[PDB]
């Protein structure tokens, strides 16, 4: 599994994640509670932002080339390829 | 050589070989059976 | 209702997988008129593979 | 030469009678569009969604089934 | 400063991504779900922009395919030549080229196509080759078919190196931008080196080879008795019997004394009467003319020396008054699009094609060439077609690059500004000019048919009725036919029998002959103007909306293609430029097919034939048939329909099985044209009902087609049976009437 | 924040004048202008075909037809970040400045927003048309 | 014979169309030499056309007036006059043929639905499975009135419907 | 005027508001979703009924669907 540093508004809560499973999925069943409204990846309600390590969010449809450059990533829809920090409530720094 | 074995195995070369296999085999049996009509 | 991973089918009549069997992802514990998250592996005319659904909609199998 | 045109006879009319009853009874709804009965018999077409609706009314079904019908006769 | 600059092993080489689809793109190399995704894999795999973004890349990508290109041409030349030599008549047909048609098509003794290995003469067993491989060989002075087996094996050899010359130059090593961006080089070195060298190489192989022995053919001499052609230029003896000039050498050219030479650089005009061909002296001052040119030519512009030209100074440098910024900033345009400088080409080379066609039947240059109507009319067809289709794809990727490279930020008020600007107005004249054509042109045929049928033919159109006499066109013929007098004293003969004159025979086929021009060929010239304007009108429309439109002021967000934007606001079907380059194959294929009937009917009706007078194929009826459309119908198409619908039993009889097969694939494409692609997923629906009834559902989901898709399948299967139904007909009619 | 009004004495952008410009419904029946000022002068496109120059701060233009001003809006905001604002004004002179006016923007959540046409519930739950049947005029079983 | 169909063994114009197709043979014949490819493949051409018809007739074809052989249809009416080798033989070969394929090819759909690879099994294939499944189609017809026996041919009523049925 | 309606399905996520390319759209409160969003037709007068609302929304039925009605200057596009 990958540890996934979430930097929060509540803190920082380093989480496993196996590779086979999403974000947002494996931060809810470790009992925290991340905002997501579509869960498909069509939307920008789960909107994080990668500071350090990769993901793969392949099946995404709403960020452009750019805004995943700059680290932004849809949780509902990424999984960890290494360990990585991700600020989590990251919406509005998308706007 | 294993990617030239999974090339092969991709799907239109072989509907390909396949398609030529069999029209050989019918071209032929004209050829040494002409005119077929009943049986 | 039904746990993470488990296989349900779905009834919802105006569903792509209507008639079908889903896999649920998890169901909120909130007060959600649909809390059930159910994958799919065929994709809709839409391409989504995955809805939410209330509980009534679906049936562990 | 006649039992050859009869059976083209018969071939074109199940044909047209295919067309049409297609057209005839997915008119309350379809898997693409429950709702068809929403729209009236005759609504021009839901557009390009959803991969692209064309000749999706019933009355455009027998639109087309026309055709079929004049080959026949 | 010019140089080579590469990159080594750019690319390695490895079947892995042959075993991976749509490795090229991103969305495709995720795999297929829905059927679609074999459609688009393949629709999307040599568009090269849609691949990535180098500049680069993207030209080794097409620089390679370049390559590939001229070697699937290599070996289609090289098959050509291989069965030409194995299995041909071309020797028979040269000790007589009069009397056995040209084969090169021999079929197995099989179920029945055996039957179509007709008699052509000389105990040959094949199929006609309307090709005129024969002639082309003959005016060469290829002689024995073993010279076209080493021909087909140096062929194979040639498209060898080039596919291996793609592959070094893709995966070892591959140039780089700059050096792709070279252009004034590129062009000297082109403009000079290649068109003069090639020219003056072809004219040096005809003055030492076949002027020599085609001389000989014409001469009489059996053609296995000819001495070798090294003999020949070994042998300056015989060079100089033929022309004493050569015993001489080459003294007199370094002494300016060209007169001397002139027994092998006349100015006849002309063809040679007893062979049809024109004087090969003249040919091959043409081609020496031509080289010279070209090579002093091609040294325009600078390269890497003080001296030269910057076509980009000129460019700027020619501003005028009422157009702001003149030719500025084009230099930029089109040293960064592909689709431009490709646009371009494909216009000019479709103009080009077309005017080969016009010019070659105009002045054949092959021996006993003239006398191949079916030929002549073949080649015709065919080169008019390639050219046709030359130019819409030329629009085509116009438009492409329109969507695509545009940026106003660079050009601010120039040409392209102003268009943008006045448009509206453009396109408006066009069409008011356009409909004034097509009504007027269109009504004088249907009021002659129409008095006709009234019986009032005292008041059609006719060359006796009321006339319209291209004056104009006659006038010029008659300034040809009296130019070399004055405006032309060293000539012998003008360049064809059609400005005036009289009538040359070959074998009693009607070789050539002055043609005249009555209202008829008026009223079919102004037809074709008029479907040419339309032509000209939806192409323009597409090119110049693509990005927007008053209706769609955001049109260049949508894509090159895309179906459309709706039903709403009214609906928004069949709003691309891509649409209407699609309707604009519909009306080229329409004008063109025109054309041909008018050069067919024309052709057999007042020049084609057998002399004694002139035996004319339909006897000139077309003069009188042809302003009214009954008689059009009635007496071309009703009369040389006998030939395809009786050729049954006959070695043509396949002339008329794939007519009535053309006309069912080009109704085939009518179910496309008018179907709905909602209606298609539909009865998939329903279909895969029955299927998963019985547990036997495929896993890619089946898919109707885009609706472009639909409209693409339907119009080439359109296009395809009207031009194979039209191919027939001329091919049956002509084997058996000519 | 309140609704603001128009300034007719705004130096519009520099553009050299094109031809697919306003009509007749301008002058009879309505036409729409845009309010925006730019950090700086650069040069744009024209949504109805054109490449123009925007001045520094205060630029205008007008339309007549909604779709111009909208994509307009899309175009600057992307690309340059501007909130521009862009009324509705009619040959009598009557302005109302307004096609995004609401205090913010529509994209995101904003207390005192009303909602409308929300079917609060699903959409299966309609009924046949053969209730809404001999009404006044023709209308969808979903119109309720 | 049956409704009025003489055999073209014993009809008229059988023969009369047979030697005018000769005719038109010799007459394409005659402009050659013996040995020549073209004279030779006529005489073949020849032979064939004789021995294709020598085969019609002792074939037993009725042959009406064009002298061409019609069919007949109905199992009874072949059976008793000697005319199932036209009809029956052929249509029960093809049905073989037909339901091997067809069984084979749900075979290996099953097989290939079987597993975690749909799509890749519907694009690249088990070569040796394929194979496999071809030896084992001869035994379809008993396999699958075995499955009818058991039921277990036909999916339940689980398949998606529409929303109308 | 054609017919635009929301339905409870709405996860707000405002891809029909950030479709519709007349501002015949927009997001409110609400409670039913997670996002608390509700998407909104307070212009409908405006809309065209190109429904890119209805291709955006991701919703299993369109959370948003269009209805065609009659025809007004505005619901033609008409710039003339
Ligand atoms: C059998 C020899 C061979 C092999 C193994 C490869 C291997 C490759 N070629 Mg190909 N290629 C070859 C010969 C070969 N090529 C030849 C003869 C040419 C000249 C026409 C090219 C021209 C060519 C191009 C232009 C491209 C490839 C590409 C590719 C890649 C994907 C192939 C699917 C891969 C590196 C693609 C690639 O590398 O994309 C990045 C690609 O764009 N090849
Ligand atoms: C590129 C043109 C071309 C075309 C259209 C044909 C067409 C044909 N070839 Mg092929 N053939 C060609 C070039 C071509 N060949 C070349 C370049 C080769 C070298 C591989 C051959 C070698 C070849 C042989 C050895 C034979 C054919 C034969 C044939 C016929 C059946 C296949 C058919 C008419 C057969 C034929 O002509 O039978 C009479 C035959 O036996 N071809
Ligand atoms: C369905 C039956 C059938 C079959 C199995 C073949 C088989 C063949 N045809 Mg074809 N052929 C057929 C019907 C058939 N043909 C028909 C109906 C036509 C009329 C369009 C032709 C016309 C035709 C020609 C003109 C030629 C072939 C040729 C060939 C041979 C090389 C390919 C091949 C043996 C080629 C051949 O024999 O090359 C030597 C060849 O040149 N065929
Ligand atoms: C471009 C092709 C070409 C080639 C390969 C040759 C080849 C030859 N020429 Mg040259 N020659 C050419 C074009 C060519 N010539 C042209 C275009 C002209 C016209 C100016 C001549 C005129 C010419 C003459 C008059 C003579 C040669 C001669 C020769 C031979 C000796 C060198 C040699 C066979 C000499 C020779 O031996 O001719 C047989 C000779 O006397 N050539
Ligand atoms: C007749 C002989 C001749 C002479 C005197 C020149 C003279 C010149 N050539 Mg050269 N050149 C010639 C023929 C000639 N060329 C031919 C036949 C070729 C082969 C196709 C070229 C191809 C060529 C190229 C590609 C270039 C020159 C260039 C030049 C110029 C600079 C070196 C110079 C004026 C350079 C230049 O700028 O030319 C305009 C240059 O880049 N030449
Ligand atoms: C020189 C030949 C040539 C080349 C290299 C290309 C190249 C291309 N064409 Mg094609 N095209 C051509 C001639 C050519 N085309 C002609 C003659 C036509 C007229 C039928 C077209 C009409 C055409 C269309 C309408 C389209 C292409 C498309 C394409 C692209 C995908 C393959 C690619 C850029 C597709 C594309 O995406 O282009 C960017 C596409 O939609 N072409
Ligand atoms: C655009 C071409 C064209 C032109 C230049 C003319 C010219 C003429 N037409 Mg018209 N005519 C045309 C097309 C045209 N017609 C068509 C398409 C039809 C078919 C409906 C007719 C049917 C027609 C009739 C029936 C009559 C004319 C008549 C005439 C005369 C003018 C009054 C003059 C001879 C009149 C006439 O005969 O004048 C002598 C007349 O009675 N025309
Ligand atoms: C309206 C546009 C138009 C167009 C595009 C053409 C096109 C043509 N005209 Mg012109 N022509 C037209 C109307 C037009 N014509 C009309 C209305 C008249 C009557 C004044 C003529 C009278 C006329 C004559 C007398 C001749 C042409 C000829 C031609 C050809 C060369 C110029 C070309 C096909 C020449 C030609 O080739 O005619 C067959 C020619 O000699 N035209
Ligand atoms: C597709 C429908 C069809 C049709 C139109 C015919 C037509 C015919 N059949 Mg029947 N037949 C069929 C299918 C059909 N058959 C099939 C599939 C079988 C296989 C079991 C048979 C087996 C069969 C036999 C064994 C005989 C006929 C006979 C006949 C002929 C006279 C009796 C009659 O009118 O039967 C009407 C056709 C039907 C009722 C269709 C259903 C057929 C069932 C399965 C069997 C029918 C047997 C028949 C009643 C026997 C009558 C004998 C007669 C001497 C009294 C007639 C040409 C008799 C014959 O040759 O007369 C000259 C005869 O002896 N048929
Ligand atoms: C008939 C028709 C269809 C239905 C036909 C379709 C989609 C084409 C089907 C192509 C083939 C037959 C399906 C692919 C078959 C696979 C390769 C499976 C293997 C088959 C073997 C024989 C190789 C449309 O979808 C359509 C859409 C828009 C305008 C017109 C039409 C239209 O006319
Ligand atoms: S119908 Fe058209 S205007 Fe209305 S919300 Fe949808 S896209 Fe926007
Ligand atoms: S209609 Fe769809 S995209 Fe729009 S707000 Fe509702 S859920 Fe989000
Ligand atoms: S919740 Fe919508 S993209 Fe993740």
């Amino acid at each position: 599994a990958y540890k996934v540093t979430l930097k929060t508004p509540s803190g920082d809560k380093t989480i496993e994640c196996p590779a086979d499973t999403y974000i947002l999925d494996a931060a809810e069943e470790a009992g925290l509670d991340l905002p997501y409204s579509c869960r498909a990846g069509a939307c920008s309600s789960c909107a994080g932002k990668v500071a350090a390590g990769t993901v793969d969010q392949s099946d995404q449809s709403f960020l452009d080339d750019a805004q995943m450059g700059n680290g932004f990533v849809l949780t509902c829809v990424a999984y960890p390829t290494s360990d990585c920090t991700i600020q989590t409530h990251q919406e509005e720094a998308l706007y | 050589m294993k990617d030239f074995t999974t090339y092969l195995s991709t799907a239109p070369v072989i509907a390909t070989i396949w398609f030529t296999f069999t029209a050989g085999l019918l071209i032929e049996i004209n050829r040494y059976f002409p005119d077929p009509l009943v049986f | 209702g039904p746990k993470r991973g488990s296989l349900v089918k779905i009834l919802r009549p105006e569903s792509y997988w209507f008639n079908q069997v889903g896999k649920v992802v998890s169901v909120d514990q909130s007060g959600v008129r649909y809390p059930v998250v159910v994958r799919f592996e065929n994709q809709n005319y839409a391409g989504v593979t995955t809805n939410n659904y209330a509980l009534d909609e679906v049936v562990a199998a | 030469g006649d039992f050859l045109v009869h059976h083209a006879i018969a071939l074109g009319l199940h044909t047209t009678t295919l067309i049409l009853v297609k057209g005839a009874l997915d008119a309350r709804g379809s898997k693409l569009m429950p709702d068809k009965k929403d729209f009236g018999y005759s609504f021009p077409c839901d557009g390009p969604g959803r991969g692209g609706t064309c000749d999706i009314s019933a009355y455009d079904a027998f639109y087309l089934a026309v055709f079929w019908m004049l080959n026949t006769i | 400063k010019v140089k080579i600059a590469v990159d080594r092993n750019p690319v390695e080489t490895s079947f892995e991504k042959w075993a991976k689809p749509g490795h090229f793109s991103r969305t495709l190399s995720k795999g297929p779900n829905t059927t679609t995704w074999i459609w688009n894999l393949h629709a999307d795999a040599h568009d090269f922009d849609s691949h990535t973004s180098d500049l680069e890349e993207i030209s080794r990508k097409v620089f390679s395919a370049h390559f590939g290109q001229l070697g699937i041409i290599f070996i289609w030349l090289s098959g050509m030549y291989f069965h030409g030599a194995r299995f041909s008549n071309y020797e028979a047909w040269l000790s007589d080229p009069t009397h056995i048609k040209p084969s090169a098509q021999v079929v197995w003794p099989i179920v029945g196509q055996e039957i179509l290995n007709g008699d052509v003469g000389g105990g040959f067993q094949g199929i006609q080759i309307t090709s005129g491989f024969f002639q082309l060989w003959r005016a060469s002075g290829i002689t024995s078919e073993l010279q076209l087996y080493t021909t087909a094996i140096g062929g194979l050899v040639m498209a060898a190196a080039m596919f291996f010359a793609g592959w070094f130059h893709y995966h070892k090593a591959a140039p780089k931008l700059e050096w792709f961006q070279n252009v004034e080089s590129m062009l000297n070195h082109h403009l000079g080196g290649l068109l003069g060298l090639g020219s003056l190489a072809w004219a040096g192989h005809q003055i030492h080879v076949s002027l020599p022995v085609n001389k000989l053919l014409d001469a009489g001499v059996d053609p296995k008795e000819i001495p070798l052609p090294h003999d020949l230029l070994l042998n300056r003896a015989i060079m100089a019997d033929l022309y004493p000039s050569f015993a001489k050498g080459i003294a007199p050219f370094f002494t300016l004394n060209w007169s001397e030479y002139s027994d092998f650089l006349t100015f006849k005009g002309g063809l040679n009467p007893v062979t049809g061909g024109l004087w090969l002296s003249d040919t091959a001052h043409h081609h020496v003319a031509i080289a010279v040119l070209f090579l002093v030519a091609g040294h325009m512009y600078r390269t890497n020396w003080g001296i030269g030209h910057s076509m980009k100074e000129i460019l700027e440098a020619h501003r005028g008054p009422f157009t702001g910024e003149g030719h500025v900033g084009l230099y930029e345009i089109l040293t960064t699009s592909w689709h431009a400088q490709l646009a371009i080409n494909l216009a000019l080379f479709g103009s080009l094609s077309i005017i080969v066609a016009h010019h070659m039947y105009a002045m054949p240059p092959y021996p006993y060439l003239a006398t191949d109507y079916g030929t002549q009319l073949s080649l015709f067809t065919h080169h008019t077609w390639i050219g046709g289709f030359c130019i819409v794809g030329a629009g085509a990727h116009a438009a492409i690059f329109m969507v695509r490279d545009y940026d106003p930020t660079n050009n601010y008020n120039n040409l392209l500004d102003r268009v943008i600007r006045h448009r509206d107005a453009i396109i408006s004249h066009l069409n008011w000019v356009c409909i004034f054509l097509g009504f007027h042109s269109f009504g004088l045929y249907i009021h002659n048919d129409t008095m006709s049928a009234l019986g009032r033919p005292q008041d059609m159109f006719s060359d006796t009725a009321i006339q319209l006499q291209p004056v104009f066109a006659q006038w010029i013929q008659n300034t040809h036919f009296l130019a070399p007098q004055l405006t032309a004293p060293n000539a012998l003969a003008a360049t064809s029998l059609t400005w005036g004159g009289d009538l040359v025979a070959v074998g009693g086929k009607v070789a050539m002959m002055p043609i005249s021009l009555g209202t008829s060929d008026f009223m079919v010239h102004h037809i074709h103007a008029f479907t040419i304007h339309v032509t000209v009108l939806i192409l323009l429309k597409g090119v110049l909306f693509a990005r927007s439109s008053r209706l769609i002021p955001d049109k260049a967000n949508l894509g090159f293609r895309f179906p459309c934007d709706g039903p709403g606001r009214g609906g928004t079907c069949q709003v691309s430029a891509w649409d209407h380059v699609f309707l604009g194959l519909f009306w080229m294929y329409n004008s063109l097919s025109i054309v041909i009937f008018h050069f067919s009917w024309k052709m057999q009706s007042d020049v084609w034939g057998t002399v004694t007078g002139v035996s004319h194929i339909t006897g000139g009826n077309f003069a009188q048939s042809a302003n009214t459309i009954n008689g059009w119908l009635r007496d071309f198409l009703w009369a040389q329909s006998s030939q395809v619908i009786q050729s049954y039993g006959s070695a043509l009889s396949a002339y008329g099985l794939i007519f009535l097969g053309a006309h069912f694939v080009w109704a085939f494409s009518l179910m496309f044209l008018f179907s709905g692609r909602g209606y298609w997923q539909e009865l998939i629906e329903s279909i895969v009902w029955a299927h998963n009834k019985l547990k036997v559902a495929p896993a890619i989901q089946p898919r109707a087609l885009s609706i472009t898709q639909g409209r693409a399948v339907g119009v080439a299967h359109y296009l395809l049976g009207g031009i194979a139904t039209t191919w027939s007909f001329f091919l049956a009619r002509i084997i058996s009437v000519g | 924040w309140t609704v603001p009004t128009l300034n007719p004495d705004t130096p519009s952008p520099i553009f050299g004048g094109s031809t697919g410009g306003l009509l007749r419904k301008a002058q009879t029946e309505e036409f729409y202008v845009i309010t925006w000022e730019a950090k700086k002068e650069q040069i744009f496109e024209m949504p109805t075909g054109g490449a123009a120059i925007m001045r520094q701060g205060p630029n205008l233009l007008k339309f007549g037809k909604k779709e111009q001003c909208l994509a307009l809006t899309t175009q600057l905001r992307n690309k340059f970040k501007l909130t521009p604002c862009f009324y509705r004004v009619f040959p009598d002179g009557k302005v109302q400045y307004l096609h995004p006016a609401d205090g913010v923007y529509p994209e995101k959540v904003n207390a005192g927003r009303v909602g409308a046409n929300q079917n609060m519930r699903r959409i299966g739950q309609n009924v046949n048309p053969i209730k809404v049947k001999f009404s006044g005029r023709m209308m969808s079983p979903a119109e309720i | 014979d049956i409704a009025g169909l003489t055999p073209c063994s014993e009809s008229k114009a059988y023969a009369k169309l047979e030697k005018k197709e000769l005719k038109t043979l010799e007459k394409r014949l005659k402009q050659y030499e013996a040995d020549s490819a073209p004279a030779v493949a006529l005489k073949a051409t020849m032979e064939r056309t004789k021995a294709r018809f020598a085969n019609y007739a002792k074939a037993g074809l009725l042959c009406g007036n064009d002298g061409l052989p019609h069919l007949i249809a109905d199992p009874g009416l072949a059976l008793k006059y000697g005319h199932a080798g036209e009809v029956f033989i052929p249509t029960f070969g093809f049905l073989y043929v037909a339901g091997y394929i067809g069984y084979v090819g749900r075979q290996y759909l099953i097989a290939v639905k079987g597993e975690a690879k749909p799509t890749d099994k519907e694009i690249i294939i088990d070569v040796p499975l394929a194979t496999k499944l071809a030896w084992q189609g001869a035994g379809w017809p008993l396999a699958a009135v075995q499955e009818l026996q058991r039921g277990t041919l036909l999916e339940k009523e689980e398949n998606i419907t529409v929303s109308p049925r | 005027a054609h017919i635009v309606k929301i339905y409870d399905t709405c996860i707000g996520c405002t891809q029909c508001v950030r479709a519709c390319p007349l501002d015949v759209l927009e997001m409110v409160p609400w409670d039913g979703c997670k996002a608390s969003q509700m998407a909104s037709a307070p212009r409908t007068e405006d809309c065209v009924g190109c429904k890119r609302c209805e291709t955006a929304c991701p919703t299993d039925f369109l959370s948003v669907r269009v209805y065609l009605g009659s025809e007004s200057t505005r619901s033609m596009g008409l710039s003339y």
